[PDB]
């Protein structure tokens, strides 16, 4: 794969707390690397692009998403692997490809706020993945027509295109087409 | 074997979390990335290819038919049978069907080219008559084959409530008949008696009607061939009962009015010595519609005759044979859900019979599963269990952090 | 008709009957007839093909069994008593007529075993007219009660697909009108 200390810690997470990540990045600094260590993607053809931050949110650990962003790691790394691929190619879970699109597609609001409203580098909602699909294109992808799914899909759907208007006061995000030519409404249809 | 679902379920989906006793588990969690996880079932006893006694051969053969469909409609069992059907169960079944249909073509051609002169037509003396002999030898094989396979079944799997048992209970009985008649017809065709034909002619019609056996490869036709057998029980035998009372009643009543032929040679006006017999057929034709009243003045009281025919036609075509249609509708709406459940047993019994017919090295080649290092057995010994994956999705049970064997989620092929 | 072959007709005759049966296409303008032309197509699938399957097994079985009893015409010119070279063929039709009802048994003494012949016809008539063709009626009732709700939903797609096809065929200034 290319796995490193910092992924391995977060996979092997003790009740939402692995005390090693504050340490390894201290030693990472005193030799010197943060924008090469945290960012280090799995160079597989199956976890391609995945980083420690893509792992920090799927484990549902908020405390380190602050930490990984506190050093300015990345919030637009694209998990393009065959795993990070829809269930129409030979994959399992397509959330889009971005950490923002992940947190929205996992019913985790507080990070979706944080990655937008934080001190450090912000994740904008206009960023397209490798198929044009923004966060709202992705919520239409992970959605099913069950009861609990359509609950947080609509909430996190609403939460963002409202938030897109208080942020960039221009074309709504729902207008952003993709690399097939479709919008989130035409993508749901 | 006893039909205890509630505990049978609970065993197969036994998730134990505390790692001192995780080895007492049969549902594992191989990986879980976000809201998608792979559950991994223990097929230690279920799918044992040959060597050990199995849960799956017990549900399907010697169990309680009242709950098999609920015991086969749980965790991996159903997925496990579909995983056998696509490998070998489908194919080998569709070789069994073409081989049978051909054998009945081969049994068709002989009877059509079987001569009809003299003693049983032994003399062949041509090529075509040797081609026919190939059809009679291939035939007699089918008879003795279905004979031996059903008698070894009498020492082994056989004898549930036969012919009220829609899981090959009836067809076992009918292939056995077909096995006899091909042996009887070959005996009389070789003993010199010339009624080899009549017995052979019943065998032919069973065998094409025994090709309904092979309607299990599709829910459509398999659900069809069991309603036929249910609408032949809770339906058209009840009809045959009363219909034989109305018919003997009138057939005796109406021929009682016809005058004898001693009075003189002409039957179709008169009564003598086969009147009843032919007259039942004319009444069988009337109820169904392909007859003609053919009203008769030869009777002594002609008006009372037609009072009785019109009651036959009302109480048999307008009342019973149309009620016969209506009871089916009350049947096929009720036995539909049963019929989808009986097919799942038929279909499953088909697979395990094909599987059971293979050698153990070939069953052990078409295994439905995989060795996985599911945990340590408290001695360092890794537990290598033959298991079965089931991808599953849940957007509500977010804390899936219990038993993640493979920390790297995906199967990473 | 232009190459000189004279079977333009036979092919033309199949075209004619499709086209009038393709006028069921235009039953979409009413929920009545559009719901009707799709049940016809469902009762032709989860219904009368299953019937054609077994009915061809009962029929080949008996048609081969009953003609096996008739004596050849080498024995001599008269078919309707005897067996020769189109016996099977015509005899299937006489069995197709029996199941549906527009036939006559036309019971035959020319066979070598006459009594066993009528034992088999009566089983054909019971297991095909009294059992299957009436069960065929009963399965439809189980169908048309189940595919009714589906059928009202499929019409709404048929009906909608009809509109957008007409609309799509217009120029943009006329759509925009
Ligand atoms: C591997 C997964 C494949 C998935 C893709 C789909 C594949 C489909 C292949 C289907 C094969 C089965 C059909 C063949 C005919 C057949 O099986 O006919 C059967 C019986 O035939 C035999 O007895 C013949 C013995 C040989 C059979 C296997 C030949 C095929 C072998 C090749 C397949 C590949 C694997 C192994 C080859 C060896 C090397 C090791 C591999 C690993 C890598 C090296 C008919 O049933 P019958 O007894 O009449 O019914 C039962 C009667 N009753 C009990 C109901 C009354
Ligand atoms: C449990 C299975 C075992 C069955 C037991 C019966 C076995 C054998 C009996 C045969 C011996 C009797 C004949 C010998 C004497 C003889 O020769 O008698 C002949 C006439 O005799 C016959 O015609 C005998 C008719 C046989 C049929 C019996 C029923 C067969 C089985 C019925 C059950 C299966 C149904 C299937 C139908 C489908 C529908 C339902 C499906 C189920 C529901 C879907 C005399 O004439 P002749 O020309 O002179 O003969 C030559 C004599 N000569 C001149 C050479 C001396
Ligand atoms: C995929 C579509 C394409 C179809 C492929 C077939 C096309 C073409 C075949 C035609 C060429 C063969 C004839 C040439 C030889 C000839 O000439 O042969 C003739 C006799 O030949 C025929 O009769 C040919 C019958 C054709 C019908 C085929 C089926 C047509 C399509 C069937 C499907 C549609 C069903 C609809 C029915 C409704 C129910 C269901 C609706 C659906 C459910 C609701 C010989 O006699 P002669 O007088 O001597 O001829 C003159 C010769 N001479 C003396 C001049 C040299
Ligand atoms: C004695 C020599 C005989 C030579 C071989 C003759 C043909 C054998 C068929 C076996 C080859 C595979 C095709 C059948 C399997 C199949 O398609 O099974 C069924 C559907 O089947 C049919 O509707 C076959 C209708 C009647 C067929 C002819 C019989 C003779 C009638 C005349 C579903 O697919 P299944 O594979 O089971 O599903 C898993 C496949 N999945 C998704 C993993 C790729
Ligand atoms: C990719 C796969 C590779 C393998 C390829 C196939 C390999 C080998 C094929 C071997 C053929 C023979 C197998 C026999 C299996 C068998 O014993 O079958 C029996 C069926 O009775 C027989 O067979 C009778 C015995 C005499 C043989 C048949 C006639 C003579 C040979 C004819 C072969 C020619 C074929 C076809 C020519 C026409 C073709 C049109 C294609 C069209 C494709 C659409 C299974 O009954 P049972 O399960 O026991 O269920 C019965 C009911 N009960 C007892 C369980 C309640
Ligand atoms: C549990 C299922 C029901 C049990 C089986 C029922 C059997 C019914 C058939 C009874 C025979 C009817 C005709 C009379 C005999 C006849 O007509 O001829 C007999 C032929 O005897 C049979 O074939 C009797 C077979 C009995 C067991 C069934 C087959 C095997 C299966 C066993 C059942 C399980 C021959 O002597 P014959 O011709 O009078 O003179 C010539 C003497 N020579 C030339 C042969 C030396
Ligand atoms: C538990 C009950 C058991 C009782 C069984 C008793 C049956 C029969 C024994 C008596 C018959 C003996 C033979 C008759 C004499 C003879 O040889 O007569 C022959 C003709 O042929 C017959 O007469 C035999 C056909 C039937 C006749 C009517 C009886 C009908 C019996 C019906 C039985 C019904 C069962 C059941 C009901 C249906 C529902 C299912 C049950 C309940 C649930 C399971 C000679 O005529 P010919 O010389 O031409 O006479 C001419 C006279 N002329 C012109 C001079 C005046
Ligand atoms: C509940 C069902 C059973 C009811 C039965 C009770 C009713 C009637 C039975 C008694 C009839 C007696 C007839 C007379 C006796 C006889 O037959 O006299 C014959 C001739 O007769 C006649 O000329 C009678 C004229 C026609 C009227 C018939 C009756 C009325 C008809 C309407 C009936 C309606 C109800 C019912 C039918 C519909 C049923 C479906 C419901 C549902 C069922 C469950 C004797 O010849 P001759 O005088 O020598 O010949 C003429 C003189 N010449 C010219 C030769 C010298
Ligand atoms: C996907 C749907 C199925 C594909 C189309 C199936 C076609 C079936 C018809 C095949 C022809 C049957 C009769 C034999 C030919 C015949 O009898 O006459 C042929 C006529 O040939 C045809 O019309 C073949 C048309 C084929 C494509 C379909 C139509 C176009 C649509 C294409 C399909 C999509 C003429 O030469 P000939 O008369 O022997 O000698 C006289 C020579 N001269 C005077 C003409 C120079
Ligand atoms: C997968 C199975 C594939 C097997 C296909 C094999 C079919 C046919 C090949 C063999 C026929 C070759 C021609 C015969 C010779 C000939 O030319 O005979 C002609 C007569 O015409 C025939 O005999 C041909 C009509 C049919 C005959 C019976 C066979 C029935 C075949 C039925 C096939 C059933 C399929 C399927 C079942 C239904 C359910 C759906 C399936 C399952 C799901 C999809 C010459 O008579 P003549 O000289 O006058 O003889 C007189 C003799 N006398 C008087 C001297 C004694
Ligand atoms: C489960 C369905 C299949 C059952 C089949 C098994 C039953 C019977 C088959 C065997 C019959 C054998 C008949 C004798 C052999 C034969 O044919 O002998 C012939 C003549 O015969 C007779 O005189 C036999 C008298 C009539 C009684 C027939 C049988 C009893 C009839 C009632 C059957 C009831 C059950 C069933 C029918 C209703 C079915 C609907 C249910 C539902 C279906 C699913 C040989 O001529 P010859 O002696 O030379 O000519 C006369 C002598 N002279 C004057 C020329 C010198
Ligand atoms: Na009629
Ligand atoms: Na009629
Ligand atoms: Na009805």
């Amino acid at each position: 794969t290319g796995k490193t200390c910092l992924p391995k810690a977060l996979l092997n997470l003790s009740n939402g707390r692995n005390d090693t990540i504050p340490v390894l990045l201290d030693i990472a600094e005193r030799t010197g690397n943060m924008r090469e260590f945290i960012n280090s993607p799995f160079r597989d053809i199956y976890y391609r692009g995945q980083t420690a931050l893509h792992i920090a949110i799927e484990r549902r650990c908020k405390h380190y998403v602050e930490l990984l962003v506190a050093q300015g790691a990345d919030v637009h790394a694209q998990a393009r692997g065959r795993f990070f691929q829809p269930k129409d190619e030979g994959g399992y879970f397509y959330f889009g490809e971005l950490p923002l699109s992940l947190a929205a597609c996992t019913n985790q609001p507080h990070i979706v706020n944080y990655l937008t409203e934080n001190p450090h580098k912000k994740a904008d909602m206009r960023r397209q993945d490798s198929r044009g699909n923004t966060v709202l294109h992705a919520l239409v992808a992970i959605a099913d027509n069950t009861r609990e799914n359509t609950k947080f899909v609509t909430k996190m759907y609403d939460l963002l295109l409202l938030k897109c208007a208080r942020l960039f006061p221009d074309s709504n995000l729902e207008a952003v087409l993709n690399n097939d030519g479709l919008s989130p409404l035409m993508m749901a249809a | 074997k006893t039909g205890k679902i509630g505990i049978f379920q609970h065993i197969i989906r036994r998730e134990v979390t505390d790692e001192d006793t995780r080895h007492l588990s049969r549902k594992f969690k191989d990986w879980a990335y976000g809201p998608v996880y792979s559950s991994l079932y223990d097929l230690s006893s279920l799918d044992t290819c040959g060597e050990e006694a199995s849960v799956l051969e017990i549900l399907v053969y010697n169990s309680k038919i009242e709950n098999r469909h609920e015991m086969l409609a749980v965790e991996p069992i159903n997925e496990l049978l579909r995983d056998k059907w696509r490998k070998f169960g489908a194919v080998s079944f569709y070789i069994n069907v073409v081989s049978y249909l051909c054998a009945m073509v081969i049994f068709t051609l002989t009877a059509y080219y079987q001569p009809l002169e003299g003693t049983p037509p032994y003399p062949y003396r041509t090529t075509v008559d040797y081609l026919r002999l190939a059809g009679e030898v291939i035939t007699l094989f089918t008879g003795v084959l279905f004979f031996f396979t059903n008698i070894k079944d009498l020492f082994m799997k056989k004898c549930p409530g036969v012919n009220s048992l829609f899981i090959d209970g009836s067809f076992q009985l009918l292939y056995f008949i077909y096995s006899v008649l091909v042996i009887v017809s070959a005996a009389l065709y070789l003993a010199g008696i010339e009624a080899y034909l009549a017995v052979m002619v019943f065998a032919l019609v069973l065998g094409w009607m025994n090709a309904l056996y092979f309607t299990r490869g599709l829910k459509l036709t398999g659900t069809y061939s069991i309603m036929i057998q249910k609408i032949l029980f809770k339906d058209l035998f009840r009809f045959l009962l009363v219909y034989l009372l109305f018919m003997i009643g009138y057939a005796s009543a109406l021929v009682s009015l016809l005058n004898p032929c001693a009075n003189v040679p002409t039957y179709p006006s008169c009564r003598d010595s086969e009147t009843f017999s032919t007259f039942l057929l004319d009444l069988f034709k009337l109820t169904i519609g392909m007859g003609d009243l053919e009203m008769l003045s030869s009777t002594k009281y002609p008006v009372v005759f037609i009072i009785l025919l019109v009651t036959y036609i009302i109480l048999t075509f307008v009342l019973l044979l149309n009620m016969l249609i209506a009871l089916m509708g009350e049947t096929v709406g009720q036995v539909s859900k049963e019929s989808k459940h009986i097919w799942k047993l038929q279909w499953a019994t088909t697979i395990l019979d094909i599987e059971r017919s293979f050698p153990v090295f070939l069953r052990k080649a078409f295994r439905s599963g995989e060795m996985v290092t599911v945990g340590k057995s408290s001695d360092g010994t890794p537990d290598r269990r033959w298991c079965f994956r089931v991808d599953e999705v849940n957007w509500s049970h977010w804390n899936q952090n219990l038993g993640i064997i493979n920390e790297d989620p995906g199967k990473n092929e």
